């Protein structure tokens, strides 16, 4: 098993964390082309696999805690750009795929604290450090 | 408790007698520990909190719920709602300063307020809370 | 308790031992702080509040639930619950004048009634909810 | 981190604060225009990244305390306008675009307060004081 | 408790002691307050209820979760089923007349049975729920 | 603040209040029409508007109590019509405009009350009294 | 007020209150045909009101009370028919209209009851009888 | 009222019990084929009835628990049948009719029991023993 | 009954256990072809059965603990394959399917473990090892 | 409590002290009130019920969680599990005749075992659910 | 308490002083009911159980949440640790054989650790949930 | 309790007494079991955990939610403070080594502060979650 | 706002509606007599107006109810007559105009209705009463 | 109203209807013979009514059930008739014509039925039973 | 930005606008008169332009509000004239054409509006006031 903290996001500026990330999650995703015939030993579903589409998304949340790199997830989603981040698995090793900023929103109440959710996806090839 | 807990205590003393409202309704009597004597009777005491460990990956903090109540020997306990009124017009909002991270809001929650014992005395309990950053 | 919980429990006491029921029906007996003598034994007693900290980035309130406790030594406590409707007959919804901020609703909440000790007195109490602002 | 009451959402009439506001949320949007190709290193997903729109939503909620600003946001919605509004992060600093006023419900209880739902979407360019 | 609940009481009491059954079961020991004497000790009581605050903006009402315990000196209290059953058999369903407005429905809630002391008296509660309009 | 008591949804028969009202709650709307064009400072999506049409619909539930007007509740939606309703903020006003009863539903259990929920919408061209 | 056990629902044979009926409900509905015109005082939505159809829903649930009218509701569904159902509000009266059995689900548990909802829908023209 | 012990689902192989069966449900529908006329008395929603197909559907779920006719519906799924099915109500009585087996699953965690849903669907015509 | 420990679903690499595997659920699937005609008995849904494709998916989710089997799910996931899966039903027996890797999502917390869910669907014939 | 439960705690009675099994096991200590005596110490005990008012518009019901406690002297308590074993064997799925109307389904629900007192006896509660139908 | 309790205590008993950890560890001391002597001080103890009666249409299981408390009298309880850690190396997923019916899975929940009395004796609770099949 | 607390509570002991700040702030004082003498006054202890028996089908592991109270004797509990900051600056994030297995997280949960008895002495709970993989 | 419940076409046997007249629509044309001379202001296209032959179209859909006024268009399709049709517009009034029965069809399905559309087109001079 | 389960056409060998029956239109025809003089009272189109021939088609839809119905449409088909075909109309009765078998087609899917068209035209004089 | 509220067709009678215009649209048109010699520098096509004949279409959609503008329309179509027509577009300016009313339809359901649709086409030389 891996420690919680160990898994992290980052942007780059060189890559530093994002000051608060309370829950952190990548989440891989394939749509699954569909290749049925008529002769099918069971008739069993059919899947080709390989040639379908696949995808990455992070969605990291926590307390909005303002720092250089806090500063920067702003200046990626008004001028609109699609950098590299950085998700590492505690065994696995970093990611380093180019992702964008799909939604990020800023939430606060009169008496909790000011919390953001970051919400990404895959906009590029990805890799795997091993 | 936490590690901001040895300077969260010393800096909400060093706010209340300090305020001029309190000072003329407890006086001197606001403490954690008691100072031995005849017991004047109308103080105020500030010491239980508890965490709630509002965390990070990056650097950690609290969310100090802490108690303040108001004790007092007098007959009705309307005398004890304006010294507890002094108390919460002093402390949400502080924005004070602290000897280790700083806090980033001092809101306000619970406050109850009962008979303790044999109904001479009135505890006020008043709950802050406090969500520090170390 | 809150700031406004000084000038509350003063305004609901001037309601009440004003209302025409309830004069006779307990009498002189509406009080927090008991008058030493004989206890005549129909009273109330009008003290226990706990706040719920509703409030404002710009300006605060409270939820003051305070409860008002009818203490009867008749040996039915049919005599009680008459006491207890002209209470609750004088303060839903009773727009009254505070001296600090004022409230905006005072309703009505959960009002058990039992018998405290010995099975000889019996205690009425009566939750009112008060949304005042600050 | 940041106080939950420094960051506030605000009507013109020259800027106040809209009276209750228990608990307030701007939040950013993308569309993510996907431009993926035959050729692609593993099969990701590509996307062009600035050529898509971008979007900002004010959600603020709290008790109906009436001001002189809470009447301004029911000028708003009847007489139909796109007037500037401005959430102000606590540590980023203000935004002060050109909102409009989608969706406003009051709502009350029989022993609760008045109470209300305020949510803004965006209406025009957006800014940054820093 | 709330105003209806001077009168409710004294309607279920006296749908209470008009039933044949639970007459020649309990006899005249329906009661709130104990006659003295010799404690008969088959008797039942009628006076725990408390409210639930159903109210509207134009009028108010409310719900008595009133209690009747059955007490029983017999050594089974099978003969303590069948008084609170003739309890049941009065009151769900009742559509009775009070003196301030009127009950819409008397319904049926929880009902413990338990040994109170020394596992020589018997209780059955009997929680009735009474949603009445002021 | 002011109290929950106060803000009443009333019928016509004159206009009096529904006996039951635990919980009510006006709420207007707007659809935000969309005019984004190539041109655009910062990419920001941009929009007309007043153009776009706007609404008003009222929600209000509670016990069923049976009065003159609530058995009007059920001539308007039997015999279909579109007469002036009014919603009363407790500082702002009164509404007074002309809604419909689109949807009523009696509900009632073993053990509770007869309730009901009383949805309507606006009908026509509203009002503000202030 | 009125009790919830006085409102009922009922099926033919003549008309018997279904054994076990521990939740029901009537819902009324309409569509609110929207006629929006160009000029509009204020730009507020204009409906027509009365021309737009209009419905009624009945949904009754509780425990699974073998009766000669709960075989009734078998009946009524395995041989299609619309027949004459009647709900009466413990105020206002009975309904008395042509519903279906749009959906019917015994439903039982290895602890519980044998219990049911009955879901029913208008399907023809009702009445009230004041 | 009847016991919940007694309304049983049951596969051939002769019918018999599926071994735990926790929670079951049979449950029919119709879809309620609209037939309205310019001319309604009151505008009332005007339905055919009996034209409008008809369904039945059963949904047991509990602790998989291995007998002789739990692997027959591993056996109906994998070779796709229609085969016979019987729900007991436990006055009305038995059901009779051709089911198919439209989605099973098989759950089980690390401290709990295993446990599956069987969801079913009518695939033919129903009976009632009365 | 089984035990909830002894049914596990297991990747290449030769089949191993996936490391943590909290819970897990094999759920089958078809779409049932309606083939409804004029002539009914009933007028009871008619289904052809067999025709109609037929499906299973996985999903097993857990903590995420590093094992030489967990980073064969990576693999399946970037370089997209659809290899050999295998549920084991404690009683019935393996499955021994080619299922593909449809999404999966690593999480983590400020103060939780890292977990996964892994979710698979068939891309092929399966078996049934009895 | 509910009438029902006048005839209930009496068929299962009868049920008990009618199985043959519990009758070599605990012989004839099945029970309410206890038989004075020498105190044989491995009886069981029925008589704690509680009402959970499953009812109807028409008619109305009952959800008896009663409660069959299995007291033993004995050292360890392998002997108290059979003989509530015998318990859970004979009442669960059990379709007995009421006086006043009948049950549906007597299932069975949580049955805790402890030590009650000074560690020398233990009592084993055997909660059952008896939905009856008045 | 169900069918099953009888023979599960039984058997969880002979897998346990069997096991060669504990045997070294904690000695013969592994009961249910204690051999009256001098009380060695560092015996476990195997009977609390409770059923959440998990069971079906067609047969009936239980779900027994036992509890096997280890009881020390060492000053620290270090020496608690490693025998409550043979406890549970020897218990979860344990595919045991019992004599009425079978368990399909034993498995671990909670297990508090404190000190019962004086501080001179340290409990260790290990709730295991014991899924049995009648 | 599960195996690996034979070996977790050896190692958060040898964490502490090798910190340096709380060497110069309680002393050799932080133990389990006392040490018996004069007793010192300002210590600290660690016993009480639990298991929250988070595992797997393959391997198991635990959550122990274990405690360690800080005890002082000084008349207010600043200084019981700053010793219980140097606790929660040893052990969050520790990433230190075990007997049996390995932990992955040790991580912070509630942290109460009180007065145990007489208010004489000042008791703050620590809790600290230790998911350990066995 | 005129309901499109008023607006009605009739038989004649004196003029009574059809029975199913879901959605019926009257529809007028002018085939638009291009005089195009050389010479135009902008070399506009010019037309000429009242040299166009002007036409009626009528189609109405509905469900199949027997109604003699529905006998009478099947009549009127095989002893192939133009006799006279009305049309009601709600506030303008009727339009009285000879037709035919250009082209009815009955339809219907396995589940639903029996329903037909019905076409008809202009075969005289119309009117119009106003 | 009118089941459409009723309206059935069928085919001779003595008259049965066919199998798979899904969907069923008659469609009736005549081409609109424009009679347009010179003078007409508004310029508008006049028509002649009777001259025009007038047609019938009937397109029915449905499933491959084997039946000898359905084995007789292919020997019309191959072996080319124009036998008498018969519709029904529910209330009004059948039609009774001679009609070819113009283009019939069969088509099936990888999951889905064995499904069919057919479509007929008129061939000659109809009839009319009432 | 511009509302499409403020583009409005008008008829005259002095000018005034149609009740229902739910949606309107002037559409121009030029035949393109194609001038292809033999000789162009690519083999491009090469057009004349000015020679080509110009054209105007209003198509207005709306719900039938009786008006006497509305009245104007029918009147217009009866008595076949081609008056002036005036088409505001919100900042150009006003059209000021002579059409004609070649096609209008008047359209109602059993739950709907009466809509209308109002074609019109170009008459004569149009205009343009700025």
């Amino acid at each position: 098993a891996q420690n919680g903290k160990d898994l992290l996001i980052k942007l780059d500026l060189q890559f530093e964390t994002i000051a608060g990330l309370r829950a952190t999650r990548i989440s891989f995703n394939a749509e699954t082309v569909d290749v049925t015939s008529l002769e099918s030993q069971g008739g069993w579903r059919e899947l080709l696999g390989g040639a379908g589409v696949r995808s990455a998304s992070i969605s990291g949340a926590g307390v909005f805690k303002d720092a250089d790199t806090d500063e920067r997830a702003r200046q990626i989603f008004f001028d609109g750009e699609v950098p590299e981040f950085q998700v590492i698995i505690p065994d696995f090793g970093i990611v380093q795929g180019p992702f964008m900023i799909t939604s990020i929103d800023y939430a606060g109440s009169h008496n909790g604290e000011a919390s953001y959710e970051l919400a990404m996806a895959s906009a590029g090839a990805l890799s795997f450090t091993a | 408790s936490y590690a901001v807990a040895g300077a969260l205590q010393a800096a909400v003393y060093q706010q209340l007698r300090a305020d001029a409202v309190l000072a003329a309704l407890v006086g001197t009597a606001v403490y954690d520990a008691v100072p031995p004597g005849p017991l004047a009777g109308t103080y105020v005491s500030l010491g239980p909190e508890d965490v709630a460990d509002a965390s990070d990956k990056t650097g950690a903090g609290a969310v100090h719920d802490f108690v303040i109540s108001v004790i007092t020997d007098a007959a009705g306990f309307a005398t004890a709602k304006a010294a507890a009124a002094a108390v919460s017009d002093a402390l949400v909002g502080a924005d004070l300063v602290l000897s280790r991270g700083r806090l980033v809001g001092l809101w306000f929650l619970r406050a109850k307020a009962r008979r303790v014992e044999k109904a001479d005395m009135r505890r006020i309990d008043l709950v802050f809370r406090a969500r520090v950053e170390g």
